């Protein structure tokens, strides 16, 4: 019944955002906005490719543009950020309510240094159009051919020849 | 040993069982039977039921309580039978452990086990769904469908618990 | 029993058995079942005495173990399929067990032992819902699942049902334990064609349904539940007595009763399926049934017994019970051979 | 891991408590001792006897509403459907249909005690 | 003051689940690689 | 109306528990339809995101889709924002 | 380090309950004009641990007719079933973290009522029987009510974890919101604790001791400190539920002061209670819940699940 | 149904708990969502007589995911295959495994 | 199957055997059935939960409410059976021979 076809584990490496979660936590807002467009073309691929094999480049381009995203903040806002995240790290829940303070300063130091803004209530939850040139998937499921439906029976309805015919019954 | 969490409760779950299929005193078999839905209830919960466990466990314990009431009233002799006391009640009760420990000593000793139908003894866990990183519970949103999509099951049950009242009243007035 | 609290749980037993019938999940069936047993237990301890106490707990007992082995089959086939739709089912286990499961709801042989001790124990009205409202629920779960059913295994439980109601009926001279034979007899009759075609079962339950409503009305008419309190009859109301003997003939298929016409199809689609020594030896046992149903009518119409001298008092009197649909029922009971084709309209 | 630990370290402090409790008393037993307790006198008849219960319609009509909060649970969740038309109607039948059976319960005299 | 401290408990889970949705894309695309990772770490074992 | 008054009083004097049981358990049922703000829960339950918004493939007429979060098309929360 | 924390909440319990013993004491003597314990220790200190050691090296008795292992089994679920309610209490944090930790103790509390059932029935006798079947009679009257009201708090809080519950009342206790159900609640945990005036099963002046009659020195003790760990418990949930007290992350020992001191008030008024009021009788008590509790219960239930929607105050799922 | 006042009425009583391709709360899938939609529009309008016979391969697969017997099988296989070459001296499981 | 199967459906043959074989006590039998039910739902929802079917992980609630009907019932019965004869003995339910 075939054999698994499994990438190289070279076409698996890849650089790693090794960071923690309340690290990227606290950097999901901004995150969200500036990488959209690699992140919106990957997720797409998977939701129509519908296998992990047939989307890894794009799957390395998230990756890329993660790096390059938490590269702008090392270079400018590492501090302020690094109060941030370590405010949210404490809490249980990784709670924003309980850092609002700390968000400020570093909300204010992406803005003044990259011209970063913040998403509102609601935006990063849209569902946006996304330009690609990856081919549409027609057969994702693999499906074999369907069998072909009964022949239809149609016509012109006319009473029964004789009608019941029954044994005896003349009608 | 641990990996094998499911298993050993339902060897439990089994042993509560023969407790009172043999059919001891009814004070021992609703004693059997708690314990039984306490491991069945550890049971679901190790599949991700947490609510479905609880709640089968509060229902029995509800339901015995009921009948621990009645069996002090209806069903007591001067003498309640224990497992050891009967011969019939003891033959039914060891029969039931030494048929469940055969079948635990060949599917452990062997990893899998024909009791009429074959079963696999590689441990629960190789079933289990790999992903998961959804931010609910998926049993709560099925079971909290229960007022959204399952509008024709809550007007059965609901009428069939009205009528249980009017029921049970009908059968006891003599 | 308050009249409109009889009336509630009398439209619940029609509830379940109409829930069962358009239900399209396993889980609603299994519902509509429950909801049928709840409410027909009332109905069978109306009157409050231990035998009606005892026949609703016997009831009771036989139908909440077939729920379980149903709701069994269920869950089985939810493991190896994983959908509830009614229909076939994917695992013979399961199919085993559904089919026991009916034919202990239908009171099937050898599943037999609890339709004529219910039966005797209760009402004669309740004996009537027993008898044809309650084949409805089951009969058509088995309308649906019949292409998943083990052949051997359901014209195994036929041929012994119309045995073993043959022969039961011979010792009887209780008349709800000989409704309840008969029942079974006729229970076998509608299952042995089931495989082949299920439309004569449909025909077969909807005859016998109308002959076994027609004689339960005539017993209460004149309050009647033993052989010799019926053999009164023809010194009071003669008329009835002519209506039994009719009923009865055609009950024991006849011709040109319409009780023959069941019958008369189940041997045609048996043998069409090259089925011979099969029709061939429910037909005979059948006479079983007509020898047991013939004893009713020399006791009842062809001779007169005994009566007593209170008799008298009652000719001052007229029947006032309601006899709902007597009048349609026996002549739909007797004279509807020459409307045989008419049985196309259950396809 | 934790849950279990914890439940075996309480039953685990009960049982070694009744073990202490059991071999560190000097105990004296003999029959008088040991008999029932019956207020200084002896028991007239067995405790297994039967003892009628006097509210046994209200202990099945439990069982009953017992399985209604089961239903009932899960209202806190169904809240988040988006489906609130729906919802709030069933939640407000399955209440009412359990009033309606307890008033009638109540007003055909099922809550009174048999004497 | 239940009424107006849930709307905020709501307006606060938004913001919450808002964060995991732009996290999302780089969760997944680290579960692509580690599963085939094992998996194929996995056949290899397999093959001696 | 006098007759419901004297009867209504009559249960206020005997059964004050169950006049304020039906009381409760009628306006558990009358308010949701006349107030101004049941609207709004099923919005907000509407606007919680418990999924991901998958993408759409631009296919050129999407006017009204965004093609960035932060982008004006779309639905917005500012009624939320304020509520 | 779990290990460790295991003792650091079962060991004080026990602590607190040997001294809630001498508290409750002292202020039921005040109450009756007198003192109470204080000549054992100053002020009665050394009472408890006078008390504990007495019965540990009285003679255990097992009775002659008694069914021997569940006569043993039975306070052994008693003890071993009131600790286990305090594991998902947070106080602020729990020492187990339940999504479910409302309907935990609610199971856990079923449980429970067996271990009165089975030492009243395996002690083959008649005063421990008619104990241990009215508290089949409690069982009924309380558990549908005390669900239900449970429900109907829950309803504001969104969700069944009890640390949920601390977020609800951030800004206020939901006492304001609900004390009608607070004033059930209330009422229901003394039914559910056996507590005066619903000391029904063990009933002093009807039935001498009642489902533990025949129970002496150490497996006594043990009934008696489940009991009172049982008190401590279900004052402590109702504090939670009704009286939440604000957490600061930074400072979670100021949690711990203020939710000690409303646990200790709610407790004490446990013995303010029993001081001041009769007995009730045990078909009253299932009248009480039944004909009146009931039916004001599932009204409200309504009522709170209504009014998150028609306000639009739905909480959320976290 | 037998009576089938579900299609007439065109009302919904039980059909969508039928099966786990259809539309769940939240959209969350069920495990086996592909297999079943798979199987079911293989035989979607042409009978189980035929459905039995011409949609085999749909049902077959869709049965291994149900119940996972064919691979628990071979993973059976390849664990007691380790046990014979690691309690015979000649494999040697690397660091990860 | 999955070896946890193995002891659900043997908990359900041996409650079903319970059932079948009786003694003398009707509540004993009675406890037979909620055993059956029982494992009925706990086998259901091992079905249910590891498929991830979200809809039906109501159906084990609806099988207990309709457990809890059949419980009722039979203790109903039970109670009027008791008041005729003394004892809730099967032996005594006889009378229909
Ligand atoms: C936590 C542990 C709590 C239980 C502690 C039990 C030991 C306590 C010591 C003791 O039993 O007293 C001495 C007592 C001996 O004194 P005795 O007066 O001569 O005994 C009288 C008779 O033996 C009759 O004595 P009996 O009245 O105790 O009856 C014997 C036993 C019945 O014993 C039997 O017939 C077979 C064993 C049944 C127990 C197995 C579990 C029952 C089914 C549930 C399945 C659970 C699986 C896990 O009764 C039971 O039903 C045992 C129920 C305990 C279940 C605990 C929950 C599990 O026991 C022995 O040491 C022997
Ligand atoms: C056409 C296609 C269909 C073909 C199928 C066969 C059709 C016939 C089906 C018959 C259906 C049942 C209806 C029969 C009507 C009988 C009417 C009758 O016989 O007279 C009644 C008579 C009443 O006696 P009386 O006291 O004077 O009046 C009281 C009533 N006001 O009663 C008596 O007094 C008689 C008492 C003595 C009993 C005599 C019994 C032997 C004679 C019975 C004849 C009827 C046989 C019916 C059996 C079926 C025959 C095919
Ligand atoms: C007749 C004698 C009777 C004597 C009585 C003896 C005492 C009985 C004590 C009750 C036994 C049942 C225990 C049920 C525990 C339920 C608690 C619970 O639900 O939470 C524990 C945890 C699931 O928690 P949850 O938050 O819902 O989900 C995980 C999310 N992180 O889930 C876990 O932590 C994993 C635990 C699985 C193993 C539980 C084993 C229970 C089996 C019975 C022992
Ligand atoms: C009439 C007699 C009836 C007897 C029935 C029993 C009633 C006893 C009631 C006992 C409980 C009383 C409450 C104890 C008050 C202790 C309060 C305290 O020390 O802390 C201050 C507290 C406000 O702070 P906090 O509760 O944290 O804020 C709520 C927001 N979550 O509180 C501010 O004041
Ligand atoms: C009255 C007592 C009731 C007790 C009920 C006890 C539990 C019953 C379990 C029912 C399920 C058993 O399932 C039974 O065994 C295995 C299950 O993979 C199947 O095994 C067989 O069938 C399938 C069909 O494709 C193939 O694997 C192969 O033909 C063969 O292995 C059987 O066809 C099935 O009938
Ligand atoms: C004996 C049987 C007894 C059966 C009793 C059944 C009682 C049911 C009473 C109706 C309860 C729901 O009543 C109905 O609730 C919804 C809110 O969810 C309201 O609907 C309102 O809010 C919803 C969302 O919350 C909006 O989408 C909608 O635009 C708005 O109309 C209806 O305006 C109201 O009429
Ligand atoms: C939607 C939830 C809230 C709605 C309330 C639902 C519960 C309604 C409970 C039933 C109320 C009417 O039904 C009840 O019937 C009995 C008849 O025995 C009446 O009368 C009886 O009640 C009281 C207390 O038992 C006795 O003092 C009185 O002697 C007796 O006549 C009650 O006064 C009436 O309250």
């Amino acid at each position: 019944p075939g054999i698994v076809e499994l990438p190289s584990l070279e076409d698996l490496k890849v650089q790693e955002v090794k960071v923690s979660s309340s690290v990227l936590k606290a950097a999901a807002h901004h995150y969200g906005a500036q990488c959209d467009k690699p992140n919106k073309e990957f997720m797409l691929c998977r939701w129509e490719e519908k296998d992990p094999r047939r989307c890894l480049e794009e799957g390395k381009l998230v990756n890329q543009c993660a790096l390059e995203f938490f590269r702008q903040i090392k270079r400018h806002c590492a501090e302020p950020f690094t109060e941030y995240w370590t405010c949210i790290d404490y809490s249980g829940l990784q709670l924003f309510r309980r850092c609002r303070k700390q968000q400020a300063q570093f909300d204010e130091c992406v803005l003044d240094k990259l011209g970063w803004v913040r998403p509102d209530l609601g935006d990063l939850s849209k569902v946006t159009k996304v330009k690609t040139d990856r081919p549409l998937p027609e057969n994702p499921y693999h499906s074999r051919a369907r069998p072909e439906p009964n022949p239809e029976v149609e016509g012109d309805l006319k009473p029964a020849r004789h009608g019941s015919r029954l044994f005896f019954w003349t009608m | 040993m641990m990996l094998y969490i499911v298993f050993i409760l339902s060897v439990i779950f089994v042993m509560g069982f023969v407790g009172f299929s043999s059919k001891p005193s009814p004070i021992y078999g609703g004693l059997g039977l708690i314990v039984s839905g306490g491991v069945g209830c550890g049971i679901v919960l190790n599949f991700g039921g947490s609510f479905l466990g609880l709640m089968v466990f509060l229902i029995y314990l509800g339901g015995m309580m009921v009948v621990f009431g009645y069996t002090t009233a209806m069903a007591t002799e001067q003498y309640p039978e224990i497992w050891l006391s009967n011969k019939a009640v003891l033959g039914a009760f060891v029969t039931g452990l030494l048929m469940e420990f055969f079948m635990v000593y060949y599917v452990l000793k062997d990893k899998e086990v024909e009791v009429v139908f074959e079963f696999n003894g590689l441990g629960d866990w190789v079933i289990y769904d790999t992903g998961d990183s959804g931010f609910f519970s998926e049993e709560a949103m099925g079971i909290a469908a229960l007022y959204s999509y399952g509008t024709w099951l809550v007007i059965v049950t609901g009428w069939s618990l009205l009528i249980g009242v009017v029921v049970i009243m009908e059968i006891t007035r003599g | 029993m308050n009249p409109i609290i009889f009336i509630i749980i009398l439209l619940t037993i029609m509830l379940g058995t109409i829930i069962v019938m358009i239900s399209s999940h396993w889980l609603l069936v299994w519902i509509g079942f429950e909801m049928n047993m709840l409410a027909i237990i009332p109905i069978m301890m109306k009157n409050h005495n231990p035998r009606a106490t005892e026949a609703s707990t016997k009831y009771f007992l036989t139908q909440s173990t077939a729920s379980m082995l149903l709701m069994m089959a269920v869950i089985i086939n939810l493991m190896f399929s994983g959908q509830w739709t009614v229909m076939k089912l994917f695992n013979p286990m399961a199919s085993m067990l559904m089919t026991m499961a009916l034919a202990m709801k239908l009171g099937m042989a050898p599943f037999h032992f609890w339709v004529p001790e219910v039966t005797q124990g209760i009402p004669l009205s309740s004996g009537l819902i027993l008898l044809t409202w309650q084949k409805l629920a089951p009969m058509s779960v088995l309308y649906q699942i019949f292409p998943s059913i083990n052949l051997n295994l359901i014209l195994t439980l036929s041929v012994l049902s119309i045995l073993i109601g043959g022969w039961g009926g011979l010792n009887q001279t209780q008349l709800r334990k000989i409704m309840a034979y008969s029942s079974i007899a006729h229970m076998g009759w509608m299952t042995a064609v089931l495989p082949y075609n299920p439309t004569m079962t449909l025909l077969n339950l909807i005859i016998y349904i109308i002959m076994t409503s027609t004689m339960f009305t005539m017993f209460m008419a004149n309050s009647t539940t033993t052989t010799l309190s019926l053999s009164h009859t023809w010194n009071k109301t003669p008329i009835m007595t002519v209506l039994i003997l009719a009923t009865l003939l055609s009950m024991g298929g006849l011709p040109p009763l319409s009780g023959f016409m069941p019958k008369w199809m189940i041997i045609q689609e048996m043998t069409k399926n090259n089925s011979i020594i099969l029709p061939t030896f429910m037909a005979i046992t059948a006479l079983l049934n007509l020898y047991f149903y013939m004893r009713l009518t020399y006791s009842t119409t062809l001779t007169m017994f005994p009566s007593t001298n209170n008799m008298k008092m009652k000719w001052q009197f007229p029947l006032m019970k309601k006899m709902t649909f007597l009048p349609t029922m026996v002549v739909l009971s007797t004279m509807m051979l020459p409307l045989t084709p008419m049985l196309s309209v259950l396809e | 891991m934790n849950l279990m630990l914890a439940l075996l370290t309480n039953f685990t402090l009960a049982t070694l408590l009744v073990i202490i409790a059991f071999w560190l008393p000097q105990l004296n037993v003999y029959s008088e001792k040991t008999s029932p307790y019956e207020c200084g006198f002896d028991p007239m008849g067995s405790a297994r006897l039967p003892f009628s219960m006097k509210f046994f319609l209200v202990a099945i009509t439990f069982l009953l509403f017992d399985l209604e909060i089961a239903l009932l649970l899960p209202l806190p969740w169904a809240s988040q459907t988006a489906n609130l038309n729906t919802m709030l109607t069933m939640a407000l039948f399955l209440i009412i249909l359990l009033a309606v059976s307890l008033a009638y319960e109540w007003t055909q005299k099922g809550l009174e005690w048999t004497e | 003051s239940m009424m107006k401290w849930n709307r905020e408990r709501r307006r606060l889970q938004i913001e919450d689940f808002e964060a995991r949705i732009a996290l999302m894309p780089l969760l997944q695309a680290e579960k692509d690689r580690r599963v085939l990772q094992m998996l194929r770490e996995n056949l290899e074992e397999e093959a001696t | 109306a006098e007759r419901v008054a004297a009867f209504l009083k009559n249960v206020w004097a005997k059964e004050p528990v169950l006049v304020a049981s039906f009381a409760i358990a009628g306006l558990a049922v009358i308010l949701p339809t006349l107030s101004p703000y049941t609207k709004y829960s099923l919005m907000i339950n509407r606007a919680t995101p418990y999924n991901y918004p998958v993408p759409l493939r631009d296919d050129g007429n999407m006017p009204d889709v965004p093609s960035h979060p932060q982008d004006p098309q779309g639905p917005s929360l500012e009624w939320l924002k304020r509520l | 380090m779990f290990m460790i924390n295991i003792l650091m909440l079962i060991i004080p319990i026990l602590l607190a309950v040997a001294f809630l013993t001498l508290v409750e004491r002292k202020v039921l003597g005040y109450m009756q004009l007198r003192k109470g314990p204080n000549v054992v220790g100053p002020y009665g200190l050394l009472q408890p641990i006078a008390d504990a050691i007495k019965l540990f090296i009285k003679e255990p008795l097992r009775p002659a007719t008694s069914s021997a292992s569940m006569f043993i089994l039975a306070p052994i679920m008693a003890l071993g079933l009131a600790l286990t309610m305090w594991i998902p209490l947070p106080m602020p944090y729990p020492l187990i973290n339940m999504n479910l930790g409302v309907l935990f103790m609610l199971a856990m509390s079923s449980l429970a009522v067996y271990s009165i059932l089975w030492s009243g029935w395996a002690s083959n006798s008649k005063y421990a029987l008619i104990g241990a079947l009215r508290a089949v009679a409690q069982t009924i009257s309380y558990e549908v009510t005390l669900a239900i009201i449970l429900l109907s708090v829950l309803l504001m809080s969104g969700s069944f974890t009890l640390s949920t519950l601390i977020t609800t009342q951030e800004q206020m206790w939901l006492i304001l919101p609900a004390w009608p159900l607070a004033m059930m609640w209330f009422i229901s945990t003394l039914a559910e604790t056996n507590r005066a005036p619903f000391d029904l099963t063990e009933g002093e002046s009807e039935l001498v001791s009642g489902f533990n009659v025949e129970y002496a020195a150490g497996p006594f003790a043990l009934f008696f400190m489940a009991e009172y760990a049982n008190i401590i418990m279900m004052n402590i949930f109702t504090a939670i539920l009704f009286l939440g007290t604000s957490h600061n992350p930074h400072m979670p020992e100021l949690y711990t002061i203020n939710f000690t001191i409303k646990s200790l008030l709610l407790t004490m008024s446990f013995l303010w209670i029993r001081a001041s009021y009769p007995r009730f009788r045990y078909d009253q008590l299932m009248h009480l819940l039944w004909k009146n509790f009931l039916p004001l219960t599932l009204a409200l239930c309504m009522w709170h699940v209504s009014l998150p929607i028609l306000t639009s105050g739905i909480p959320p799922q976290t | 149904p037998f009576f089938d006042v579900q299609k007439r009425l065109g009302v919904d009583l039980d059909r969508w708990m039928t099966i786990q391709s259809a539309e769940q709360p939240h959209k969350i899938p069920s495990r086996c969502h592909a297999f079943e939609k798979e199987w079911i529009e293989c035989a979607h309008g042409i009978g189980s007589i035929r459905a039995e016979k011409e949609c085999k391969i749909e049902f077959e697969d869709f049965r291994e995911c149900l119940l996972r017997q064919k691979t628990m099988k071979r993973l059976h296989a390849i664990r007691r295959q380790r046990e014979k070459l690691i309690k015979e001296g000649k494999y040697t499981p690397p660091p990860h495994h | 199957m999955s070896m946890v199967y193995m002891n659900i459906m043997m908990a359900f043959t041996v409650s079903l055997v319970g059932l079948l074989m009786y003694r003398s006590h009707l509540m004993s039998s009675l406890l037979c059935l909620e055993g059956m039910m029982l494992s009925l739902f706990v086998m259901a929802a091992l079905t249910i939960l590891n498929s991830h079917f979200t809809l039906a992980s109501m159906m084990p609630i609806i099988l207990l409410v309709f457990a809890a009907c059949e419980a009722a019932l039979g203790l109903s019965l039970l109670v009027m059976v008791s008041n005729t004869y003394g004892t809730d003995y099967v032996q005594n339910l006889n009378l229909l021979q």
